[PDB]
């Protein structure tokens, strides 16, 4: 249609709008793109692979749990 | 064991109530179900094909043209539709292939997780395993994976060994912390501090070959008998 | 181990009559073969992926490694990923990058994951495993000083943890050596990735000989469609084309195929990779011989352009 | 380490036990002596 034109290494997509910012990956194209409808229209983003933190290490600190969770999880 | 048994309790309904909503939950089994319908329909569906014959009708061609004739485009009708259904008992062989697999993986899982209690890390679900139950599906099994997962963590300093009476102590089946400035052992899974005797710490070597070591006294339950 | 092969795409129409109007309509006749070997090659493809997101997406967060990388004595530099290179990848994983090295109608779909991506999901796994022991792979990751994990994972051997304590230095100098040793090993040795090697050229060869076998007759006048097209009346001509056609397809089947069988080894590999992982880089493993030759103390893994590389 | 009460358990007599030796098994309380 030429409304919008984006240039990707799996080749040109055409009718998505890319966004400066990561979702997770809703329908993957390639070489780390991803597309999605949200608000509506279809944006193209590059996947975020999870939130980032890092852990307090040190010389002398341990973290102990004070409680617990048991799950039940399933498998097919 | 009051909070163990709501907290399975409830976890067994979210399961449940998981399976009831999630909308595809179960794509594992609809896969394979796919993967058989797609595969009799284009055997089905090849056999529609001309493969370069006059007409995909067998009575049509014997009627429109000489046994000399028709005896060609027979031939290549027979084998068209032979090399479809080779194809698909090709197809059905690295299927049946993958299937094995799976039902090998499932029966390895059923006996780990089912019969006992494994210590693989991910091979009955998230989480240090207790125990998982099998649930019949219908064309595989639904594993139940029930997991202790730790939470609500708090941050302590620790130290490797103890000195006391110029000799290091270390945790027999523990760790020590300190709680700002009270030195405990505690199990590493679970919060429970406990005053550090030599019932629960053995003792190797001097102090100054131990990195990190930290004075504090190791209480004896013998020394209060003074009499 | 191989985690992933090539994600290949065949334009039918174009292999078989090379973008020529004649036959382009009689390859109509034959069917839906078209369709079928797109889907399987399709169904390949998405294998792949969902083997390298298996084995390298286990980890939820991207946990990231202190500024002061001060762990007791050891030195993790040659697998943390490097500050400067703008790839960041580690010196072993560039040295594993380097070593192994590598129209009508084939083409090759890149992977959803990139190098780089990949290389972020090792260094998360770096991170926990350094900063948390086993802690990040089966709930809150708990930190942990290196010192007091690698006491631990002594008495996972049936060594007293005193051991440790009393020898940190030692056994720090022989993780140390060993790690240097390990960039020796894999420099000098000739095949030390062959089998990433093996995949990479067992995907170049089937796609050459698909090419080559394009030249081939298969009986009839000559390889060329148009030659045929041209010099031969259309009842003559067709016999020809439909000899070159079944041979054509034919030979496109097997390919596809061959693609099936060992996409199913690579998947094979891959799921062996993933347990590899879980097994060895988040926990530690009383199995005999599974995660290296001793009693396993814990695993580091290392991008690889189509595998991973697991340091025992 | 020196054999004690504290890294070994008793069970049974040691006439049932193929390959048994004689030797000293020091009790830490003894010299204690509360
Ligand atoms: C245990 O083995 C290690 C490794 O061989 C020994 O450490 C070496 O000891 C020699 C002699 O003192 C030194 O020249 C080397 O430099 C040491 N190597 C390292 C990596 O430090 C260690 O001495 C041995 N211990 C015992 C009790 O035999
Ligand atoms: C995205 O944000 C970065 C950083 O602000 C900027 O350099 C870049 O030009 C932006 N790109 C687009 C397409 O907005
Ligand atoms: C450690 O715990 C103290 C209180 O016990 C808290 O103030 C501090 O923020 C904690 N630090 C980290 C890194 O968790
Ligand atoms: C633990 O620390 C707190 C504050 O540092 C202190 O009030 C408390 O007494 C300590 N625990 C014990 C058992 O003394
Ligand atoms: C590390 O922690 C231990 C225990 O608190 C302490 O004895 C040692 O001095 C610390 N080392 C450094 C370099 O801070
Ligand atoms: C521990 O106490 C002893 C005396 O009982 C002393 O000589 C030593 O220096 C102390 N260690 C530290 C780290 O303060
Ligand atoms: C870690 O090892 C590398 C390679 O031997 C070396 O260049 C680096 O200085 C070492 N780091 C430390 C802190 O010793
Ligand atoms: C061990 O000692 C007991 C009691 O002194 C004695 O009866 C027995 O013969 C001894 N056995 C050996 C093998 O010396």
């Amino acid at each position: 249609t030429g409304s919008n034109v984006f240039q990707t290494r799996a080749g040109c997509l055409i009718g998505a709008e890319y966004v400066n910012n990561s979702y997770e990956c809703d329908i993957p194209i390639g070489a780390g793109i991803c597309a999605s409808y949200q608000t509506q229209s279809i944006i193209a983003y590059t996947m975020s692979l999870g939130a980032e933190n890092s852990v307090a290490y040190s010389n002398n600190s341990i973290a102990i749990p004070t409680n617990f969770t048991i799950s039940v999880t399933t498998e097919i | 064991q009051k909070l163990i048994a709501n907290q399975f309790n409830s976890a067994i309904g979210k399961i449940q109530d998981s399976l009831s909503s999630t909308a595809s939950a179960l794509g594992k089994l609809q896969d394979v179900v796919n993967h058989n319908a797609q595969a009799l329909n284009t055997l089905v569906k090849q056999l529609s094909s001309k493969f370069g014959a006059i007409s995909s009708v067998l009575n049509d061609i014997f009627s429109r043209l000489d046994p000399p004739e028709a005896e060609v485009q027979i031939d290549r009708l027979i084998t068209g539709r032979l090399q479809s259904l080779q194809t698909y008992v090709t197809q059905q062989l690295i299927r049946a292939a993958e299937i094995r697999a799976s039902a090998n993986l499932a029966a390895t899982k059923m006996s780990e997780c089912v019969l006992g209690q494994s210590k693989r890390v991910d091979f009955c679900g998230k989480g240090y395993h207790l125990m998982s139950f099998p649930q019949s599906a219908p064309h595989g099994v639904v594993f139940l994976h029930v997991t202790y997962v730790p939470a609500q963590e708090k941050n302590f300093t620790t130290a490797p060994a103890i000195c006391h009476d110029g000799k290091a102590h270390f945790p027999r089946e523990g760790v020590f912390v300190s709680n700002g400035t009270h030195w405990f052992v505690t199990q590493r899974n679970f919060y429970e501090p406990q005053i550090i005797t030599t019932d629960n710490t053995f003792v190797s070597g001097n102090c100054d070959v131990v990195i990190g070591i930290v004075n504090n006294t190791v209480y004896d339950p013998l020394q209060p008998e003074l009499d | 181990l191989p985690v992933s092969m090539t994600k290949t795409s065949v334009d039918c129409t174009m292999y078989i009559c090379g973008d020529s109007t004649e036959c382009s309509n009689l390859l109509l006749q034959y069917g839906s073969f078209c369709t079928q070997l797109k889907r399987a090659l399709t169904g390949i493809a998405v294998e792949q992926d969902k083997n390298t997101q298996e084995v390298f997406a286990q980890v939820k967060q991207i946990y990231k490694t202190p500024p002061i990388k001060y762990f007791g004595g050891f030195n993790f530099s040659q697998i943390l990923p490097d500050p400067s290179k703008p790839s960041k990848r580690s010196f072993i994983e560039d040295l594993l990058f380097n070593k192994v090295t590598l129209f009508k109608g084939l083409t090759v779909l890149p992977p959803l994951l990139t190098d780089e991506m990949i290389a972020q999901y090792t260094s998360a796994l770096l991170a926990g495993t350094i900063t948390s022991g086993w802690t990040f792979g089966a709930g809150a990751a708990l930190q942990i000083p290196f010192a007091m994990q690698m006491a631990y994972r002594f008495n996972g051997i049936g060594v007293t943890q005193n051991v440790l304590y009393e020898n940190q230095k030692l056994i720090a100098n022989q993780f140390n050596s060993a790690i240097g040793k390990i960039q020796d090993s894999l420099s000098s040795t000739a095949s030390a990735l062959g089998k990433l090697q093996d995949v990479v050229n067992h995907n170049a060869q089937a796609l050459n000989t698909l090419v080559k076998q394009l030249s081939s007759k298969f009986g009839a006048i000559s390889s060329v469609l148009n030659d045929i097209f041209s010099r031969l009346d259309p009842p003559e001509a067709e016999v020809q084309i439909d000899r070159l056609i079944t041979g054509r397809l034919q030979s496109l089947q097997t390919y596809v195929t061959q693609q099936l069988i060992r996409a199913a080894e690579i998947r094979a590999s891959a799921n062996l990779a993933a347990t590899k992982m879980s097994e060895c880089v988040l926990g530690q493993s009383k199995r005999v011989d599974f995660c290296g030759k001793g009693y396993h103390l814990m695993s580091f893994p290392q991008s690889a352009p189509h595998g991973v590389v697991f340091l025992h």
